[PDB]
RNA sequence: CCCAUAGUAGGCCUAAAAGCAGCCACCAAUUAAGAAAGCGUUCAAGCUCAACACCCACUACCUAAAAAAUCCCAAACAUAUAA
């Protein structure tokens, strides 16, 4: 069979969630997290990437590494550090098409979309709705001048989160 | 190329604030102290209340007369509080609660003595009255299952209908009617007293024209 | 029983028939094959292949693709057409560029193609090649 | 050698 | 009709399929307009469990009935079809048309009972214990429902159920 | 208007008829001609 | 392809189809090989093998079916449909896999 | 324990380079091109809703997806009571 | 099996199949969809 | 009957929540396939459905049972023209 997984680069554990799901196939945890930790020592720590595990009758493997998340390279692009809780009712972020389209020409580069042969157009308008469903907004233009000030209002914002759900944890210890 | 149709959309349609089924109490507010007769004909001949749709679209309707206790409504409420989606769903009753006080005597007394005390109370219903009334952003082949279920448990013959099928059901009567090839029909008879009949009938039998036999209803019948 | 009425056609149906002329006048090498029933992936990695040399795997229905054939100048073509099939279709013939990404899989059959207006057989496709 | 109306 | 045969020689087995000669329906139809052969000849409500002649022209060499689609028969007359060849062959009257018996079987001697317009198949019938009383009494069917509006030349229609 | 079907693989070459009048036109025109047309045809070819 | 499945290419050896796409008798041959041509059936058996070769000498269509103990099977498409063809090759794998075993 | 990797706020930082684009430690941010460099259909995208189904073409492929989609859609609802 | 007035299928490998003058439900995956009409 | 690749383990919550404990969105690649309708997994895997292709399953959606005690209970019958 395979085995298909999304792996902090340069952070695999021998144990869960990855570690029993190796154990059940009988394939060496060890050797998995040193080979993929020695392949993606180039890439900074801590970004996920899609593993694609190729399991052989002999319980040897052949892993398969693909490119960053979506999610990864539209946080990073506006900033965010966490999506949105609630979507199209508030926007947590805020990105150009010009970004849109520097991740579009490395996310076209991974298995999927290099074996369809399918041009630039159609990456950035799937990355337009995986945007969405963070809450990001994609906005034509966008100067550092306005911004600041979304990014200011935005903290506003979180800083009521912090207070009514800090309000929901005082009152469920009174329960 | 398997042809695709359009679809309907409800996004016209709007869910009001408690889309549940309100709870029915036991007994009314005041308890009664007059007792009263049995007054059977309250459930004998066709609904003069309720025949129509208000707000919904789909309902269950009543093929026969009965009476209906807590016991029934508490049924229709939970299973269909439970197998409906409240954003997309609402439910209303279209019958009124538990008011005609059902006296009862004690066990083990002979005939006589009084009249009993006052045990439960009922809703009467007539046949062709709606007793629940659904609609919503859905389709009737969504409700139709639980409404069914529904119908199948009370104590008169009902079934769930739509403003399509009640429709057409009263039409294909009618149409039965007019191309019956019997020229004899009890109506004909009836009125006229042909045969003396009226010596076997009721004078409600002038009104029902056969459709109606105490509290069952023929729909097969013209 | 009466006729059954006439039904206007859908708009999906007129629109795949502009498609299909494209095909056929556009690009001149078109071969047509059977859609066996290749594993997404086997069937995903071969279209690949086919894309590098800049050979497309165009598949239409039967029921819209006969009647397009039965009046016009592909109505040889026709018998052709039973089954699963699809169109390997480009713009400079590369013949020989696909016959051996075709030869790894021997229950792959090229049925025939129609070569600058002229058909063909499997063997002549094997013959221009050379 | 049949008419509208013969039966077999 | 098509047949097919295997012939084994040098361990090698060669299956083929071989047109035969095929009936043709006789021309001149009464009714033309007919959508099945039956209303085709005018013989609605016109036939029985006994005219195997008709009968025949529908079932397989082993006494199946063959597929709507190929008879070209309507839904109504097919059923009757199906049920009058039911009944023949529980009569007798298609000794020709038995059931394959695989190599090595040769079939027990049976009592051999007579009968005819039988319904129900006979080992799936149970006995009649209590008749019940006279209005509420258990009878036995005989025929089919579905010959009921059959052309009936007397004042008494169709007994079904004795 | 309607294209032949191909030809069987084991059937002899059966070359097309509108060719069939090209062949022996060539054959009737002199070389100086078929010279003169051949020095036009290479150039135009290339 | 199901039916097919189940059942396994344990026995057989190779499995070739031929047939003349232009022929209007060889929808039955090209329905029984898109069937074997699956994924599901190829698995069981990768060393059995199947293959097609096309021809266009106006011949009628055969299959030609090699097995392990070394007998052969050939079924002519052109009266015969996919599942009397289908049916008949699944018979003779259940004989053969019994007598080899 | 695992964490995304630290991002950096910085208005004009982010507007001018790309900082997710870059994912080698080695490597430097990819600054952003002007307008004129970027292909033409990429500033007549669709950056509001999915068009409505009365405002797409019957004689296009994008008018049926929307359409098989939403009777995707209906088989799951009426499925979901059964 | 389980005597039943009214009959249903319990998976997609239940069949029903008259026998004995009447339906059954028979199931090899789980025989214990096993009913008999009453 | 047939068949199933992909952005992506969507976001948030959560020890974990990967189509299927909850809330928000429900966009998009490919000719074609729900940010998933029913099972399933501790979480995942895994099996179906709606899709394409193929070509005609080219259905019905109107009713579901029955047992007592001396011994079942007229005998019988489907086809010769309403008297
Ligand atoms: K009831
Ligand atoms: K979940
Ligand atoms: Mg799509
Ligand atoms: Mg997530
Ligand atoms: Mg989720
Ligand atoms: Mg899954
Ligand atoms: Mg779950
Ligand atoms: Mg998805
Ligand atoms: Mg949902
Ligand atoms: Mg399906
Ligand atoms: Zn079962």
């Amino acid at each position: 069979g395979v085995i298909r997984a999304i792996v902090r680069a340069g952070l695999a554990m021998p144990g869960p969630p990855l570690g029993p799901v190796l154990g059940q196939r009988g394939v060496s945890i060890n050797q998995f997290c040193k080979e993929f930790n020695e392949r993606t020592k180039d890439i900074k720590e801590g970004i996920p990437l899609p593993t694609k595990i190729l399991v052989k009758p002999d319980r040897t493997f052949e892993i398969k590494i693909g490119q960053p998340t979506v999610s990864y390279f539209l946080k990073a692009a506006a900033g965010i550090e966490k999506g949105a809780r609630q979507t199209g009712k508030e926007v947590a972020g805020l990105v150009t098409l010009k970004h849109v389209y520097e991740i579009a020409r490395i996310k076209a580069q991974d298995e999927a979309f290099a074996l369809q042969d399918v041009p630039l157009s159609s990456v950035v308008r799937s990355i337009i709705g995986s945007a969405r469903s963070l809450g990001i907004r994609v906005v034509k233009d966008l100067s550092s001048e306005e911004l600041a000030a979304f990014q200011k209002e935005r903290a506003i914002f979180l800083a009521a989160q912090k207070e009514a759900d800090l309000a929901a944890q005082e009152e469920a210890a009174k329960k | 190329v398997k042809t695709l149709l359009p679809v309907p959309s409800f996004e016209d349609v709007s869910i009001p604030e408690k889309p549940k089924l309100r709870f029915i109490e036991r007994a009314p507010l005041v308890p009664k102290v007059r007792r009263e007769p049995k007054n059977l004909s309250d459930i004998r001949g066709p609904s003069t209340e309720a025949t129509e749709f208000t707000e919904g679209n789909f309902a269950i309707l009543a093929l026969g007369g009965g009476y209906l206790h807590w016991g029934h409504f508490e049924m229709m409420r939970l299973t269909i509080n439970r197998s409906m989606d409240p954003k997309n769903m609402f439910a209303i009753w279209r019958v009124p609660a538990p008011f005609k006080p059902i006296t009862r005597k004690s066990v083990g007394h002979r005939m006589g003595g009084g009249k009993g005390a006052i045990d439960h109370y009922v809703t009467p219903v007539k046949a062709g009255r709606l007793v629940v009334e659904m609609g919503g952003r859905c389709e009737f082949e969504e409700v139709q299952g639980f409404l069914d279920q529904v119908a199948h448990k009370l104590p008169f013959a009902a079934k769930a209908v739509s403003r399509g099928t009640l429709e057409k059901m009263r039409k294909d009567q009618e149409e039965r009617e007019r191309n019956n090839q019997n020229p004899w029909t009890f109506e004909r008879i009836a009125t006229a007293n042909m045969l003396g009949i009226r010596k076997v009938l009721s004078p409600y039998d002038l009104t029902h024209k056969g459709k109606y036999w105490g509290k069952f209803y023929m729909p097969k019948r013209v | 029983s009466p006729p059954s009425p006439p039904q206007e056609e859908i708009g999906l149906i007129r629109l795949l028939r502009r498609e299909i002329a494209a095909v056929f006048q556009d690009n001149r090498m078109i071969a047509v094959c059977q859609n066996v029933a290749l594993s997404a992936e086997d069937k995903l990695l071969m279209r690949h292949q086919l894309r590098k040399h800049k050979i497309l795997m165009k598949v239409f229905p039967n029921q819209v693709l006969k009647p397009f054939l039965e009046d016009s100048k592909y109505q040889n073509l026709l018998p052709l057409f039973v089954g699963h099939n699809m169109l390997l279709v480009s713009e400079e013939p590369k013949v020989k560029e696909m016959v051996r990404i075709l030869r790894t899989v021997p229950f792959l059959p090229l049925l025939g193609g129609c070569i600058d207006d002229t058909i063909l057989s499997r063997q002549g496709f094997i013959n221009y090649s050379k | 050698s049949y008419l509208p109306g013969y039966v077999p | 009709f098509r047949e097919v045969v295997e012939t084994q020689e040098g361990k090698t087995t060669i299956i083929e399929g071989r047109i035969t000669a095929t009936p043709k329906e006789s021309p001149n139809p009464p009714n033309p307009s007919g959508q099945c052969p039956i209303c085709r000849w005018n013989l609605k409500h016109k036939y029985n469990y006994d005219d195997v002649l008709l009968l025949s022209q529908f079932i397989r060499p082993h006494g199946g009935m063959l597929p709507r689609k190929i008879t070209g028969l309507c839904q109504e007359e097919h059923r009757k079809i199906e049920e009058c060849v039911k009944m023949a062959h529980r009569a007798g009257l298609l000794p020709n048309h038995r059931p394959r018996l695989p190599e090595g079987v040769v079939p027990k001697s049976k009592p051999q009972l007579n009968r005819y317009l039988t319904r129900w198949a006979p080992g799936s019938v149970k006995p009649i214990y209590k008749k019940g009383p006279r209005w509420n009494r258990v009878r036995m069917p005989v025929g089919s429902p579905l010959l009921r509006d059959n052309v009936c030349y007397s004042r008494t229609p169709w007994k079904l159920y004795h | 208007e309607a294209l032949a079907g191909a030809p069987l693989d084991n059937a002899p070459k059966e070359y097309p008829p509108k060719i069939q009048q090209l062949v022996q036109d060539i054959a009737s025109l002199t070389l100086l001609e078929i010279s003169d047309l051949n020095e036009l045809l290479k150039k135009t070819l290339k | 392809a199901a039916a097919l499945a189940r059942l396994g290419l344990r026995p057989v050896k190779q499995v070739r189809v031929q047939f003349c796409p232009f022929e209007k008798n060889v929808e039955s041959t090209r329905t029984f090989l898109q069937t074997v041509s699956s994924e599901k059936v190829r698995s069981t058996n990768l060393n059995c093998s199947v293959i097609a070769d096309v021809r266009h000498d106006g011949s009628e269509p055969c299959v030609d079916v090699l097995f392990g103990d070394g007998h052969r099977l050939i079924m002519r498409g052109a009266h015969l449909t996919a599942l009397e063809m289908l049916t008949a090759f699944a018979s003779h794998i259940r004989a053969r896999d019994a007598a080899g075993s | 324990a695992l964490k995304d990797p630290d991002v950096c706020t910085d208005p004009v930082q982010l507007t001018t380079y790309a900082m997710g684009v870059n994912i080698y430690k080695e490597g430097q941010d990819v600054p952003l091109k002007p307008d004129a460099e970027y292909p033409e259909w990429l500033f007549e995208m669709n950056l509001g809703p999915p068009k409505t189904l009365e405002e797409l073409d019957p004689e296009s492929r994008e008018y049926w997806r929307r359409l098989r989609k939403q009777n995707i859609w209906r088989h799951n609802r009426l499925s979901k009571n059964k | 099996f389980k005597n039943k007035t009214v009959l249903k299928k319990r998976c997609k490998d239940c069949y029903l199949v008259k026998r004995r003058g009447r339906w059954y439900v028979y199931c090899k995956t789980h025989p214990r969809h096993k009913q008999r009409q009453m």
